[PDB]
């Protein structure tokens, strides 16, 4: 019932609005994911839309270097499921973009796309 | 003229005391650091962010950026202190603030850590010096000092009472301290020796030439050397490093560790030279195992984050270190106030100044 | 943790008062800059860069970075000086470096600068005083002041002789030194009433630490007045600016100018408030007559570059401020002497002291 | 039975998944390398994928600029490998990029690219 991420940007790209949701490492521990084509509720201004899933990637997040910072927890034998908790903390974020197909109204009718 | 006329004397002096220094230090036993062992749990003491941007940034009025903090384990932190810094027509009389502060019938949570410190190890204003007294930023350069050392002194008297037998004490930067009057330190030994603290402050990194001629063999040990170990540093390095940063570094008068000083490595591969080391210092009442086993600890928390830092020392100064936009957050709160106050209108000619410039 | 009941006790004593620092402004007459007169032609000097790199990008050793130079008209510049500076180990002890350099046999012209400004105006080694031999910063903070002093000397009583009636002075910064004896001051003093000097510390430095409650007054008669005029700053705010800045700062012990300080306008339409403007000091032996036509110099010079500046001051700022990537130079240069000097395989290991870490 | 090296980012480009992973100065010492076109195996969470090696390329690794570092090296001859051993860790950094085909499951079933 909790959400799933975080909402950091939103845009319209022709004629779909779409938006950015961010997963934290304290999600992905808990082993919560989204997959691709996986239709998703957005709860804006206290109206329901729905979403679907269209594209994931890894993007850091803040002042940060994860590929220095990945191979130097390589080169030494630091597993980074239980030894270092503060550098798992700062690299395991992920991206996905999410369409507004439309919305649920009335008794059960669609209204597509959206003007807000 | 450009360049020409060099005329450089002798060097190859200057480089056979590097050479024979080296020696000195691979005579030095070294106490391997495997990963069996026993160690103490962390508790980190950092404040950070109290400089901020200084004034020229800062409102000049209400400059409040202290905020010391710890943390501990995985949840285990203790309260922070945010105590609120007043402006400076209040501070045009150093004295005279701080003994209406101690004075005060009313303690507050600043001033409850202050108050504790200062009957817990007697500490009078007769032995803060005139350092806080020379100058405006000099006010705050040892305010900082004596809040970091009251958030020690303060949590172990009111907040933890008897456990301080598990508990190791981190302190994000060197024991020894400045502005002394050779009683501010006197009356810091003696308190934790009686008490037998655990206190070993760790500087990591250091700084490039945050020492003398030491900064340069202390680097060049560390890249030759292989693997993780325990090293105390001989005498000689430091005795040359503690004469010299009068003539090199600033208004330094007291600079001698409280004790010994430790270095170890923490990663056995570190791409850089210098990356993975870590420099702490003991008190005089502690000896090789002790070390070895302070040592061991900071191992257990070793992370890879920007040269293999403690770990806990990074996670304290998040807990710490709140400042980003203090200006602008400030700046708004301040003419909110000011506006809802008394006048009503002088905080329009307020905006009307501060516009133009500064 | 947050806000907390900042609390506050009064601010309406401290805009009292900055309203009526500004109507003592407005009482004084705005003298405007005419657009005719006379002018006399500039000669400045600049050092720009004896500093520089500090010590911790640069080599440490033989960290020469001295470069007093000057221009004229458009091409009346004198010869430049890039004064020799050993290193550290040489200057140990810093008195004795001075002393092995004035009682040379063989001077230097840019040690005969030096002897010549000794020797013109009386000046001794106990005059200087004792901050210079505190520390190797201390030793560069008055070393780049009197080689601008004697560099001013230099030029009037040997390249000039006769003709230092027909120029106008132009020098960076204020007139005032910190760091020495009242008798430099005083000394310093009166040979420039003998000689009748023009002289002028431009500085148009909008700095907030030095300058400080002043400039919050400063910034609003430049903003709101129009077109160019020359002020005569009235004594009352120099007594509050004087008296504050010891309180604020470092040991900066002398901060008076050695006459009256004057600001000037030198655009009309500027985009922003403080853009355009000009602070500039006169000795004490000359009066408004003068101050007008010291202000008509240099509005007859005037440049749009960065905020309206002096025009000739950044012309040989130019000139005498070429520093760049200086350690990388004086790295491969003084490890090239190395080589053909004795050993020619000590550096070698020199390179590997350095390769490792700084 | 260890590791090639270490995976430092993963997108989803076009209809396939695809993931670029960093080999290390340390082990391209040993003469670890990786092939176009060769198929190796992929283990996240838990599962088994197929990957197949498509591009590799160079780039900085860390706050580095190996252009000056080579060209001063070379300018003053300095033999790298046994004068300078800390130059080339810092510079000894390969890229590669590596597409998902999908996984084998059951009892040799495949199952094609993959939605997570």
């Amino acid at each position: 019932e909790s959400p799933i991420g975080v909402v950091v940007s939103s845009r319209r790209n022709g004629p779909w609005a779409e938006l950015t949701l961010v997963l934290t490492p304290q999600e992905l521990d808990q082993g919560k994911r989204l997959l691709l084509g996986e239709l998703v509720r957005v709860s804006s201004g206290g109206k329901d839309y729905v979403g679907m899933v269209l594209d994931g990637y890894y993007e850091p997040v803040g002042r940060s270097d994860p590929t220095y910072t990945l191979a130097l927890a390589h080169i030494n034998q630091v597993d980074l499921e239980k030894e270092d908790p503060w550098a798992r903390k700062e690299v395991n974020f992920y991206h996905h973009r999410i369409v507004l197909l439309g919305r649920v109204v009335q008794g059960g009718l669609f209204a597509p796309s959206t003007r807000l | 003229d450009f360049l020409d006329d060099l005329r450089l004397d002798h060097y190859q002096d200057l480089l056979r005391e590097l050479d024979e220094l080296y020696q000195k230090l691979k005579q030095e036993r070294q106490v391997p650091l495997h990963g069996d062992g026993e160690a103490y749990p962390l508790l980190t003491l950092t404040v950070d962010g109290g400089e901020g941007r200084a004034f020229e940034e800062l409102p000049l009025l209400s400059f409040g950026l202290v905020r010391v903090a710890a943390v501990g384990v995985k949840g285990f932190r203790l309260p922070s202190i945010a105590h609120l810094l007043p402006g400076y027509e209040v501070l045009r009389d150093p004295k005279g603030y701080l003994e209406g502060l101690l004075e005060r019938s009313e303690e507050s949570p600043a001033a409850d850590a202050l108050k504790t410190f200062f009957r817990a190890t007697g500490i009078s204003l007769e032995d803060l010096g005139e350092y806080y007294t020379k100058d405006l930023r000099a006010f705050m350069g040892i305010f900082r000092d004596v809040l970091e050392w009251a958030y020690l002194v303060w949590g172990v008297e009111k907040v933890l009472q008897e456990s301080y037998k598990d508990y190791l004490f981190i302190k994000d930067g060197r024991l020894a301290q400045l502005g002394v009057r050779e009683s501010f330190r006197s009356k810091l030994q003696n308190y934790f020796a009686r008490k037998h603290l655990l206190l070993a402050g760790v500087t990591k990194r250091s700084r490039l030439l945050a020492e003398g001629l030491t900064s340069l063999v202390m680097a060049r040990l560390f890249a030759e050397a292989r693997g993780t170990f325990v090293l105390q540093v001989p005498q000689e390095l430091m005795e040359k490093a503690y004469r010299y940063e009068r003539q090199w570094n600033a208004d330094l008068e007291g600079a001698f560790v409280m004790g010994r000083r430790y270095v170890a490595r923490l990663l056995e591969d570190t791409f850089r030279p210098q990356e993975g080391v870590a420099i702490f210092d003991l008190p005089p009442y502690l000896g090789e195992e002790d070390a070895v086993k302070v040592a061991r600890s900071l191992r257990a928390h070793r992370s890879v984050l920007y040269g293999g830092s403690v770990g806990t020392v990074v996670e304290a100064h998040g807990r710490a270190s709140v400042a980003r936009s203090i200006p602008r957050r400030m700046e708004e709160e301040i003419l909110a106030r000011f506006r809802k106050a008394f006048g009503e209108d002088l905080a329009k000619k307020l905006t009307e100044w501060l516009r133009l410039a500064d």
